[PDB]
């Protein structure tokens, strides 16, 4: 699940 | 000493092959270059999330690991990517660099044994189904 | 893995600090940079004695340890002393050069392992009654 | 025993 927004990218 | 010699003689030999033209280059080369890159790129791109991350834990001398490994697995509740691995390591850094900053420098090895414990435990196993650090290296460096 | 990821994690925060105007340096550092200058001005102060040291070997892809061995007890043959532990690394470094122009690379890990041996074997007892390898960053660093 | 122009330092 997207948290950050450095998950955003993979 | 005799682990302190062969890094000695791997320093030497590697640093006089280069010096003649040649690169003799170790494994984990390529893959510290790319994390070096990757930390100083993060650190960039996500200025105020990193921040909030940082805001979560101060280490001082009493600190236990508990500690910091509650609040990285924060960051791996719900699984890996390597974003997050890239932000773990951004994280020991700027602990490590608010420990200096506050004249606890004999922090710093303690910072380094937690973070290289839980890459064993938690980040090692998804990192060896996901392509390895090869694949960082391809991704990011 | 382990091993890796705990060098991995000494450089990323290595690098963090430095670039943070903080120096954390490793144990062997000093050690490292002092035999990389000894090595250097050993080779520009006795090009002719280095060039019969170096004569003395060739190595390629069948050659034994014993043939490295019998070459380096020559040169300790009468005991150690630190120039002759300097002139052992630049000897093992030549023998690296020559693997290279020779399209043997591979035999670089090799001569590797077999310096290491030696220092094993022969001079880390020396060193350990004579100083330690801070006794040689403190003459020659 | 000085066998090199290296051991003269030592
Ligand atoms: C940035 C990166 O990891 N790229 C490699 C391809 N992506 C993945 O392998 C990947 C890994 C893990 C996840 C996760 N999904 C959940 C929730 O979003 C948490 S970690 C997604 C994609
Ligand atoms: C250059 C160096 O080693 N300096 C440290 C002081 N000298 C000595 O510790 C030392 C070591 C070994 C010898 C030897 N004597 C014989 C014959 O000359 C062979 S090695 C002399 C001095």
């Amino acid at each position: 699940p997207i948290r950050y927004p450095w998950d955003v990218e993979c | 000493m005799s682990q302190s010699n062969r890094e000695l003689v791997v320093d030497f030999l590697s640093y006089k092959l280069s010096q003649k033209g040649y690169s003799w280059s170790q494994p984990m080369a390529a893959v510290k270059q790319a994390l070096r890159e990757a930390g100083d790129e993060f650190e960039l791109r996500y200025r105020r999330a990193f921040s909030d991350l940082t805001s979560q834990l101060h280490i001082t001398p009493g600190t236990a690991y508990q500690s910091f490994e509650q609040v990285v697995n924060e960051l791996f509740r719900d699984g890996v990517n390597w974003g997050r691995i890239v932000a773990f390591f951004s994280f020991g850094g700027a602990l490590c660099v608010e420990s200096v900053d506050k004249e606890m420098q004999v922090l710093v090895s303690r910072i380094a044994s937690w973070m290289a414990t839980y890459l064993n435990d938690h980040l090692e196993p998804w990192i060896q189904e996901n392509g390895g650090w090869d694949t960082f290296v391809d991704l990011y460096g």
